[PDB]
């Protein structure tokens, strides 16, 4: 075979190395390696439980908000605190708006240059490009004039001889299949996406106090002071401002991002037949709407062996079956204790000994669910929603399939979703459905305040003796997140984060089974082993976050 | 016309400092990379990966020797000979020191690179240190915060471009336009502090009137920054205290990530 | 669906209060008139003129009797039987009194309608008075400022529409969310006031360090408003003091247009 | 024949009444009447000269900034103060950005509904509408999809039965000549204009402290503290923010407003042959750039009897020929003293006695220049610039003419500019040239600060005895503005504002000569005397501001 290394993998969060053995131009075996560790679990230990969320939020600034929310949920779990409903509405708006930013940036700024050739875009006829979208999109910024302005920006960049982030891209690679016109469409949308994601983060900032790294949470609720009639607090004027940005997100999401997802699939149909990472999938329900940390707007569940018809629903973040199944191993990771550990009993003892193909090769641990490898993230969350018969999800998928069918003459079957493109589709579906989450929760907040409920925070008490345990679940942009806190004598005695990219990117496990990234790469064609674009295509579809995976 | 080159290397970074750029408006990130600068190396955005992106770095280090701004986010881990951050099989401290040799200016964006930040807190598992600590012979411009308002960085770069030199710096090498004053010495809740009008818990009456957050643990009295004036995200009115939560001191070594949220600050 | 009707009448107005709506962002003026309300009468924007627009007014007063919000900007001149403002040949005070009869809510937008403002200052050539003075048996909601931030008005209207009643008002019938506090009791330069750090003249060293403007004549100590918090134009950081000029007291009767710019305020 | 009254004239600033005698379907005689007075000249009397600008700025909130700037210039003239150049740059950026907002709003929100029929837009084919603009505009928001979204907004408004500001418009009037497609184009641009003008006022706000009604001026300079390295003051970050809004204005101005001006002219070419208001024109130079209140970027001058070739240039705001020529009469105005008065000796003594066709019929005074009626405003300012041989103005006018030529096959000569449409064209040309003023003055400010000049303010002294006279000239959106201050024993002993709409809207003068509004209307065809749209078309072309005219 031939052995390649891709190090660094760019257009991800953090530091990732991918190695592949290639046989006759097909990947036969792969290794995923998180190459940077900070020890965030040890850093947060031995502190007041109330302080954890501000520290562990810094696990990641791409998926900002997520670790903050999971941390407060974990402490509230340990302490048996029911969060006020207004605090849930606010937490939910933040998570949904953040995830809108996150997914948009992933499709465009992180992923599109795997599929889009900017050199080819320079050859495009902008009027032909605009005509291709007639009856496929109603977006107001697909005119030839817009596309010509974008083309000229690329022209000027290339002419300057300073290509910057575009230098040495995979232009003319044999796996680049788009016509010039679709390349130009995609670049115009790449630039337009930056305005939409900015508006999404304006929603986050107005409730969080800033972004990246929100600062409005607390163990017990939120720090936003609700007072419609108060100066300098969360009043009606501020809520109206939030709404003005919520309303700005839908058109781009529905008329650009959703449409481009179908267009990419239409031109890359072989990518519906590779990149399967697992046969088991897990998601947690998300967006609680009652006064007892439940009544989720999105459902969760566990699918085994790709059988949607017999999946197991998960409706509670206190589900004992979910909690008891989660373990992590470090057999092939650079930690000392190798046997599978339940996170409340987890250790994170560094034991770096260099790279070994058959030994330790990553700072990511290997999570399992009742001993099985599991893929998490938007593919998992879409398939669970389909298995639950959620009509909103089926309808949104059907809209993408309808565009794809208009362009190809073909439909998409669920079997084809267990793939690189299916994973991208699940993420787009999630972003689309999150716009309704935002409208729903804004309306819920306005209604509840109008009923006279301005409560936001329940002050915790933390017993100074005893040992007790909590877990906070959250369905993050990249999949199920859980933070596991043990409190002893009033301080954090153990903290373990099991993060979605940990599930997907973790190395071979205690039984040497292969996790999603590594499994997904088997069978990848590599036309040019010096420029393995095809490998990065599949890896990017998981939206790797290695600060998350390793922490 | 040619644009000034920038090389950006992430060490033990959470990517929040890069993400700050996606909220910026003057310039927006797209105008930054297409009009203001030439971003010659940035792993989060670059089309090239692997051997191709390392080629980009080496080509830029040569073509632009003595001309580029080097930016580092994240702390640099020294424990165990640098192995806690390895890129292309080498410790990140070696990549940084090599790129530092040809830099026209060197910027530590964020508290992690400015002073170690969260990654160096507690027991400091990886022996994480600041950029200045790894480059003792260089003047590192520190732009702390977790992350800073992106224009604290962008206006610093613009000063280097437009007027040829760094902005005025304090004795921690922080730009005075952004870090020259304590938050508490320019905070709009100071009248409430002065009058003894304090929130005691989130959701209480004083909190819901926008009173001072000192007794919730506000670190404004011991944190230098511009959070109360420049604020964040350019929408108006948005910073932690204005939203209802105390400053945590994230800009300031010894405060953020060391003192508890609700631990009280020292007042001068 | 049907939108709540609004009738807007200008008396001795400069049009700045209408113009504030063109800076608004939540809602923008186009979303205001297409989605939030039905603007049934507004002479600045109406396609119809003359007889046709007076037809619109009378149709709307009858169709929406008891349902519309009446908004007035400018003072109302009573001297010499009302002839200092004549529309369609009749004193504006008569137009306003007629419209007030069927109004569900009545708003004086701007200092001129709220308390007489600049048009009533000095010798008061036209006997200009406030809307409340012309409508003694009605509760007039006062939204002062010259002009106010448009959202002080828009969020008042929104509270009426959304929750079915006006927002909470102070004893001058000003919404507390916007006028409940002195500017000086929520001003980010209060630390400098407290320390005796004052600008003495525009352009001096203290001025160029952003110090307190009390000794330039700042009226913050005697003016109720939200100028230091909500500020203006939604860009972040924009209000008179932040730009370098004292508050003039334009919100507050007996301060703005009465005291000189550089006359010192009384401090409570 | 018959007598009509138009009262109120809407889509102006302030309170205006227009009366017309119609004979044989054409206006034979007209009266213009300002129907509201405040006495702002009397309100500001007896105060400290430094306080005047904050008070008299409230003459008008449409042309906010202008009276503030003229007032400080008037006190600076009386006191012999040279304004620091950085203060000039800041004042200039404010005036140019304000005027950009002002002109855009005039063309769209105030004037377009004289020429555009929203009912007809409902019949348009959005694709045909977009196709009409190819090779006419490169604007990126002229797609069929944009136009369909706008058409649906109109559709929904009409369907609701609540037309509001659009109710009882002149839909289907025989003088409405645009095809459905061009009506739809104009409404789409009307809405797009609101974003551009908002960006213009963000420039104003960042230097003024807010808008409407800026708060950064002073007798002696500005209150902005320049310190590139200072927290909380006008530093490099704030300047970069200002620049980001300056840069957003050009595309709409050049690709939409400039083009629509030619489009309206192409469909209404008879309006190039009516609406002449005067044969004399006056403008003052504007945008001083030296340290001595001079070196203006825009030239000024006096045109007599339409003779550009023998015009008299005005290069200084201290020009004694300009100063000595200006008087106002109240023979046909509701004031007591009727003989022509130079403004330093002016009075404003109210003397209301009701309407008389041959007596007093307006609160507007009647200004003359050496005894002649004069038109001021964008038509005057364009014609003076053409007389000066200003290439930028020639070139910008030629761009509008070229679009007109492409659309009609006909050209436009200067004689046709003395008309309703020529006046509209002059305003468009001004708005276009002001974008270069903004770029020029932003760059000059950055450059000068970089040379180490951070000065902004010269503290005035005001002698406690003596009588001193000053005049502040300014070329405002609506034309030449002047404030005339007399100081005696340290306080304002006389204050007289002669405002551009005073020149244009003033009633018959001491010699019973007819001013511009009244003259422009003679000969106007009126198809329906009950709905005199044609009269309002010409009056709107002068951009009336009656708070300005009367004060
Ligand atoms: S400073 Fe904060 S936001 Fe920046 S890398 Fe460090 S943890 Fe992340
Ligand atoms: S303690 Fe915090 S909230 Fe209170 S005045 Fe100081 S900085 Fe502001
Ligand atoms: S309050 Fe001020 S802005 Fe409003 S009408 Fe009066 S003078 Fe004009
Ligand atoms: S006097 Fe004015 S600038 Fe000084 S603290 Fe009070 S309100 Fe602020
Ligand atoms: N999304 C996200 Fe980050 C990862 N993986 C977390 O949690
Ligand atoms: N422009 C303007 Fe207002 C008028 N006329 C002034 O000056
Ligand atoms: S926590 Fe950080 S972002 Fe500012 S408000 Fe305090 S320095
Ligand atoms: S002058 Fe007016 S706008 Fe606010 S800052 Fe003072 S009350
Ligand atoms: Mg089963
Ligand atoms: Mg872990
Ligand atoms: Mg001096
Ligand atoms: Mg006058
Ligand atoms: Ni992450
Ligand atoms: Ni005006």
């Amino acid at each position: 075979s031939q052995r390649i290394t891709i190090d660094p993998v760019t257009r991800i969060e953090g530091h990732l190395r991918i190695d592949c053995e290639i046989e006759n131009g097909v990947v036969s075996k792969a290794w995923a390696s998180g190459t940077m560790w900070r020890g965030m679990e040890e850093i947060v230990k031995n502190r007041d439980p109330r302080d954890a969320w501000m520290i562990v939020q810094r696990i990641c600034g791409v998926c900002t908000t997520t670790h903050a929310l999971s941390s407060v949920r974990a402490a509230e779990s340990a302490l048996n605190i029911d969060v006020p409903v207004n605090a849930q509405y606010i937490r939910n708006i933040i998570l949904a708006a953040h995830t809108t930013h996150d997914h948009i940036v992933h499709f465009y700024q992180l992923s599109a240059l795997d599929w889009v050739d900017i050199t080819s875009a320079l050859q495009a006829d902008p009027t032909k490009a605009s005509e291709m979208l007639k009856g496929v999109s109603t977006w107001h910024l697909n005119s030839p004039e817009e596309f010509t302005k974008v083309q000229n920006k690329i022209k000027d960049l290339v002419a300057s001889g300073q290509l910057g982030i575009f230098a040495n891209g995979y232009w003319g690679h044999p796996a680049m299949k788009l016509p010039p016109e679709v390349n130009l469409i995609a670049v115009a949308h790449y630039l337009q996406a930056l305005e939409c994601q900015r508006d999404a983060n304006r929603v986050v900032a107005l409730l969080g106090g800033k972004t990246p790294h929100i600062q409005n949470l607390a163990v017990g609720g939120v720090a936003n002071p609700i007072n419609l009639d108060g100066l300098g607090v969360l009043n009606l004027e501020r809520l109206m401002y939030i709404k003005s940005f919520i309303d700005k997100l839908s058109d781009f999401v529905e008329q650009v991002y959703k449409v481009d997802t179908a267009v990419i699939a239409a031109f890359y149909p072989e990518w519906l037949t590779r990149g399967k990472g697992a046969v088991n999938y897990l998601s947690v329900p998300e967006f609680p709407t009652d006064s007892k940390n439940g009544s989720f707007l999105f459902p969760g569940g566990y699918i085994e062996n790709a059988d949607l018809s017999s999946y197991r629903p998960i409706t509670s973040h206190s589900d004992e079956y979910l909690i008891k199944g989660i373990q992590e191993s470090a057999k092939h990771s650079w930690y000392k204790d190798e046997a599978p550990q339940a996170p409340w009993e987890g250790t994170t003892i560094p034991a770096y000994d260099g790279w070994s193909d058959d030994g330790k090769y990553s700072w990511v641990k290997s999570p399992t669910f009742y001993g099985k490898t599991v893929e998490v993230g938007p593919l998992a969350n879409m398939l669970v929603k389909l298995a639950a018969g959620r009509e909103s999800t089926q309808n949104k998928l059907n809209e993408i399939v309808a565009i794809y069918q208009k362009l190809t003459g073909n439909t998409l079957e669920v079997a084809q979703l267990h793939s690189t493109l299916g994973r991208i589709i699940g993420r787009t579906v999630h972003c689309c459905e999150l716009q309704d989450i935002l409208q729903n929760q804004y309306s819920a907040l306005i209604t509840n305040i109008g009923k006279g409920d301005h409560t936001t925070f329940v002050k915790p008490n933390i017993p100074a003796t005893g040992e007790f345990k909590g877990v906070g679940f959250l369905e993050a942009p990249r999949g199920m997140l859980s933070h596991w806190m043990v409190i002893k004598d009033g301080i954090i005695s153990n903290y373990q984060a099991v993060v979605p990219s940990t599930w997907n990117s973790g190395p071979r496990n205690f039984n040497d089974d292969v996790g999603p990234y590594e499994q997904s790469l088997v069978g990848t064609p590599v036309a040019d082993p010096n420029k393995p674009l095809e490998v990065v295509r599949t890896i990017h579809s998981f939206d790797p976050c290695m600060a998350c995976a390793v922490h | 016309p040619q644009r000034p080159p920038v090389i950006w290397i992430g060490a033990q970074e959470c990517t929040g400092c890069t993400e700050s750029l996606l909220r910026a408006t003057h310039p927006t990130v797209e105008n930054l990379v297409l009009e203001t600068i030439s971003l010659e190396y940035h792993e989060v955005l670059s089309a090239a990966f692997g051997h191709q992106v390392e080629e980009n770095k080496h080509n830029a280090l040569e073509k632009y020797k003595g001309q580029y701004v080097l930016v580092v986010d994240g702390s640099i881990p020294l424990k165990d000979n640098g192995i806690y951050c390895m890129v292309a099989g080498e410790p990140i401290v070696d990549h940084i020191r090599k790129a530092a040799e040809g830099a026209a200016a060197i910027i530590a964006i964020g508290s992690c690179s400015a002073w170690g930040g969260v990654a160096a807190a507690g027991v400091n598992p990886t022996g994480a240190v600041s950029l200045q600590e790894v480059l003792p012979g260089k003047t590192v411009i520190n732009i702390p915060g977790c992350p800073p308002n992106p224009h604290n960085f962008l206006a610093t770069v613009a000063h280097i471009i437009t007027y040829g030199k760094p902005p005025k710096l304090d004795d921690k090498n922080r730009p005075t336009f952004a870090y020259g004053r304590l938050i508490h010495e320019h905070c709009e809740r100071r009248p409430h502090f002065d009058a003894g009008r304090f929130a005691k818990e989130f959701g209480d009456e004083g909190h819901r009137e926008g009173w001072c957050l000192y007794h919730l643990g506000c670190k404004g009295p011991e944190t230098y920054g511009n959070c109360s004036t420049l604020q964040f995200c350019d929408v108006g009115g948005v910073w932690p205290v204005a939203i209802g939560h105390p400053c945590y001191g994230c800009n300031e070594e010894g405060i953020g990530f060391h003192k508890g949220i609700h631990q009280l600050a020292n007042v001068e």
